């Protein structure tokens, strides 16, 4: 009993061939028990008995499970695989409980061995052939071919999907005010519906499925919500996360510590206040991955303070198209930044948050922009539209940042809300020379082979310096010249240089750079009250 | 009839992926695309079918009604060659050039079936909790090179008539668009231009640009009563860059100038030898380097400078430091808070020129993070064609050099 669904044509991959491998061999006992479940299935419809007109083979092999201890069977179809065409990459962007609008009702069916439902290609089924050996290699083992969508084979998902999605376009055009939702051999049909009219409706879709083949499900297999779907619970109210526990331990390899640096880092998105810095700081020169790494007290300290942040209750709201979606962010530290998308006060959909990225050189509100945009693009896929956003950055600091960068950037729809520290511009070079401060002619020269440089400068007003650097390079003496006359001069001051990295840092005027020594100019820019940096051609 | 289209040597389809969509993208698309598979254009397709190419929708203006857009850029270059029509040097001298969308007369011929699975597309859906909707084309599908060439018989066929009436004006074809230009005035030029969208509406079918105002402008210099150090340091560098083009461009003279640690807001007195070298400067600048000329073989480049307070700059070469046309976008009303449109729409107004002079679209070099563009352009796009592009980062003296480019003394005074 297999079903009148039209086949898929599938091919091999270019002009190759199909899998050749050899029967692994077996004992007697795990061979009776695979000849039982092929008599089976050669009547279910499955697979059918073939014989010496095929050349291929894919080896079958016996397990028992846990659920009856009974001999099971599994067919290594990794060969065929490597080998059968590719498809229309099957669902790999799933949804997010975020996004989910709340039901009534949800019910699951399964569709479960539907992927045998599905008829195979009869075209490729010789591909899938398989062989039962025999007592020790004696005389030809029992040989056999599917004859439905094999469990293992690389096409089955894709068109086991594809087929679902057929069969279930009638139902779907006859009442749009059912949501159903395939995944694996789930269908989570949910709705708005009185819980008897749909309770109803999904007898009628259980039914359908009938007349297509698929044999309904036994409510000993059921599923219930809540419902797991990695890392949150979905409860028909809302959803929760699931918990999330650190194991106490006398006694943490690295593996352990990197497993749990995981573990914690994905909280991090879910929980305010999740810390691995003195975690991590415990990976420092290990040698093997089941090295023995002592936990400091302080490592000690933030496990704890981690174990009591994850036994808080932090639940969620489900989306509602006839409310405010809205976006607020945090800089949570420089480079590091917090956000939580709700459309009601305190009842979020989603928060996380962005990893210090760190880069060469920028400022805030580039920084500030970037997370704007990852919400953004998050935004679209989740819901399809883009939340208002509320920015601890006043908009003076935008126009005024933005209007004048050499980036083409943007922000959507944004409005500022004051929750401190707010973003802003820690220094703005001047415009045009400073009347009255005073000019640092600035230079350095550096051997890039020897590595032996100077730095030094000389003002219109007679100061002047130079200083020797070993193991510098060009640019560093380049900059260290800058450095010297920020921490030389006063508040005001005008400096001149042949660097053209210093050209760069005019335009950028970056407040974070992946360079030490441009982060201390950056501290010393800061602290005046007015830098004039002017570049002129070197030689 | 079906012509037998096929892929260049060695490759495959496109497999692009589908970007995000908005929920009023979906919408229109899945409106526009169940029309367009009842009306047999389209067919919905199988996981068999490796395929893809992004779709988009887009504003036609003056209405409601969202049109689609299908980002063919990958299926084109795969797309083997029919070695369009030969550029008319002419249309670049019309006072006035008009575009229309004749894209819709290809959904009446026929698609060679072997290509179809190459048209593949997807029409996602919000969240992912519905796989998407995946269609291939039955017919010539707009936004694909090789509709304009399958249709070129069909399209003089029709033309000639019209071209015979009034051969003042010129008519020329890319992609989905047709730009015509005549020498006419305004309203005798427009109500010639209507006369032929009736004349190609009997058929199924239905931008004011005016090329020879498109001035090549060159770099004026300051010019100051007193000059400071710091003027002449900043005038200084962006002629010892400018040497690059013109060779006769010097800065030694001035240089002496700045022979000292004086104060950046000091006076100097310019040595009529600094002088003579700066008018020489200003003769040279005068006039656009000698010997450059546009290789048909070489792909055409579009690099772009955000200039600040809604200004712009780019100039369109083949080769370094060699122009074919320079030039400056000042934002248009209304995009005054967003550097995406301003640089989309200066992106749609070049490469519309590109299309006018030499008859293909430039590869552009964009001063925005991939990100920022990939996630917005779409919003205010508006052409049928979409150009290549690469993001880039601006060098602080090729931008600096170029907001040197003189402007007018008043502007094109339109009383
Ligand atoms: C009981 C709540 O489950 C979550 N839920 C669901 C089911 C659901 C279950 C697992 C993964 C995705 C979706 C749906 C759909 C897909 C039916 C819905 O619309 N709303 C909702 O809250």
């Amino acid at each position: 009993p297999i079903s009148p669904i039209e086949t898929v044509p599938v091919k091999l991959k270019p002009g190759m061939d199909g899998p050749k491998v050899k029967q692994w061999p077996l004992t007697e006992e795990k061979i009776k028990a695979l000849v039982e479940i092929c008599t089976e299935m050669e009547k279910e419809g499955k697979i059918s008995k073939i014989g010496p007109e095929n050349p291929y083979n894919t080896p079958v092999f016996a397990i028992k499970k846990k659920d009856s201890t009974k001999w099971r069977k599994l067919v290594d179809f990794r060969e065929l695989n490597k080998r059968t065409q590719d498809f229309w990459e099957v669902q790999l962007g799933i949804p997010h409980p975020a996004g989910l609008k709340k039901k009534k009702s949800v019910t699951v069916l399964d569709v479960g061995d539907a992927y045998f439902s599905v008829p195979l290609d009869e075209d490729f089924r010789k591909y899938t052939a398989f062989t039962i050996p025999s007592i020790n290699n004696e005389t030809p083992g029992i040989r056999y071919q599917y004859n439905v969508l094999p469990q293992g084979w690389k096409g089955s998902p894709a068109i086991f999907q594809s087929s679902m999605t057929k069969i279930l376009e009638p139902f779907r055009k006859q009442n749009p005010d059912i949501v159903i939702y395939q995944y694996m051999d789930d269908l989570y049909v949910g709705s708005d519906l009185e819980i008897g009219q749909h309770r109803t409706k999904i007898e009628e879709l259980r039914q359908h499925l009938l007349r297509w083949g698929l044999t309904t499900p036994d409510k000993k297999h059921q599923k219930e919500p809540p419902f797991l779907w990695m890392g949150y619970e979905l409860h028909p109210d809302k959803w929760t996360v699931q918990p999330i526990v650190l194991p106490e331990k006398d006694s943490w390899t690295v593996n352990d510590i990197q497993k749990l640096v995981g573990k914690l880092n994905w909280a991090s998105q879910i929980y305010p206040g999740i810390k691995v810095r003195q975690l991590c700081k415990l990976l420092r020169g290990t040698k093997a991955l089941t090295e023995v790494i002592p936990l400091t007290e302080e490592a000690e300290l933030e496990l704890a303070e981690n174990r009591e942040i994850l036994k808080e209750p932090v639940h969620g709201v489900y989306y509602d198209p006839s409310k405010d979606l809205i976006a607020e962010i945090q800089k949570q530290g420089q480079g590091q930044w917090t956000y939580q998308i709700y459309q009601e006060p305190f009842k979020n959909l989603k928060t996380g948050k962005y990893a210090r990225m760190r880069g060469a050189h920028t400022n805030d509100v580039k920084q500030l922009t970037e997370a704007v945009q990852k919400i953004t693009t998050e935004s679209i896929v989740i819901w399809g539209k883009t939340p208002k956003f509320k920015l601890p950055i006043q908009k003076e600091t935008w126009e005024t940042w933005w209007t004048e960068y050499w980036q083409a950037t943007w922000i959507p729809e944004w409005e500022f809300v004051n929750t401190p520290p707010l973003v802003k511009l820690w220094y703005q070079l001047e415009k045009e020379p400073i009347v009255g401060a005073e000019t640092f002619y600035v230079d350095g020269a550096a051997n890039r082979e020897t590595k032996l440089g100077k730095a030094g400068y000389v003002t219109n007003r007679g100061r002047q310096k130079v200083v020797t650097l070993t193991d510098t390079t060009n640019q560093k003496t380049e900059l260290q010249a800058i450095y010297l006359a920020l921490q030389d001069s006063g508040l005001e001051v005008n400096i001149v240089t042949d660097s053209q990295y210093a050209l760069g840092i005019i335009q950028a005027q970056p407040d974070q750079s992946e360079s030490e020594l441009v982060n201390q100019i950056i501290e010393q820019l800061i602290k005046k009250e007015k830098v004039y940096l002017a570049w002129v051609p070197a030689h | 009839e079906t012509v037998p289209v096929k892929l260049k040597p060695g490759m495959d389809g496109p497999k692009v992926k589908q970007w995000p969509l908005t929920e009023e993208k979906i919408k229109a698309l899945v409106e526009i695309c169940t029309e367009m598979e009842k009306e047999g254009k389209i067919s919905k397709i199988g996981p068999e079918n490796p395929y893809n190419t992004p779709v988009f929708a887009i504003k036609k203006k003056d209405s409601t009604k969202w049109r689609k857009l299908v980002d063919f850029r990958e299926l084109n270059k795969r797309t083997q060659d029919f070695w369009g029509i030969p550029h008319p040097a002419g249309l670049k001298k019309k006072k006035s050039v008009t575009v229309l969308d004749v894209g819709d007369a290809y959904f009446s011929v026929p698609l060679d079936e072997d290509f179809r699975k190459y048209t593949a597309f997807t029409i996602p859906s919000i969240n992912n909790e519905t796989p998407g909707i995946r269609y291939q084309y039955n017919v010539l599908p707009q936004g694909w090179k090789g509709s304009p060439a399958i249709f070129q018989s069909s399209m003089t066929k029709i033309l000639e008539p019209f071209r015979k009436q009034n051969p003042d004006i010129v008519i020329y074809q890319y992609m989905d668009d047709l730009y015509v230009g005549s020498d006419l005035e305004i309203g005798q030029h427009r109500t010639k231009i209507e006369e032929l969208r009736q004349h190609l509406l009997r058929w199924g079918l239905t931008y004011e640009l005016h090329p020879d105002k498109w001035t090549v402008q060159p770099i004026v210099l300051p010019e100051k009563d007193s000059w400071t150090v710091n003027d002449i340091q900043k005038l200084v560098g962006k002629l010892n860059w400018a040497s690059q083009i013109y060779p006769g461009i010097k800065v030694r003279q001035l240089c002496k100038l700045l022979r000292g640690t004086k104060a950046l807001t000091e006076v100097i007195p310019l040595t009529e030898e600094a002088e003579l070298e700066l008018a020489e400067n200003r003769e040279i600048l005068k006039e656009p380097v000698h010997g450059v000329y546009y290789d048909p073989s070489k792909d055409l480049i579009a690099e772009i400078q955000k200039q600040g307070q809604g200004q712009w700059t780019y100039q369109i070469y083949q080769e370094p430091f060699k122009n074919l046309k320079t030039g400056k976008y000042a934002r248009m009303r209304g995009a005054h808070t967003n550097d995406v449109k301003q640089l989309t729409e200066a992106v749609q107004k070049i490469t519309t020129e590109s299309i006018v002079i030499w008859g293909k679209t430039p590869k552009f070099k964009l001063p925005i993070q991939k990100e920022t563009w990939e996630t917005w352009w779409t919003e205010y796009w508006q052409a049928t064609w979409i150009p290549e592009w690469e993001f880039v980062n601006t060098p602080p003296l090729v931008k600096l050099w170029y907001q040197l480019e003189k402007e007018p003394i008043v502007g094109a005074e339109t009383f």
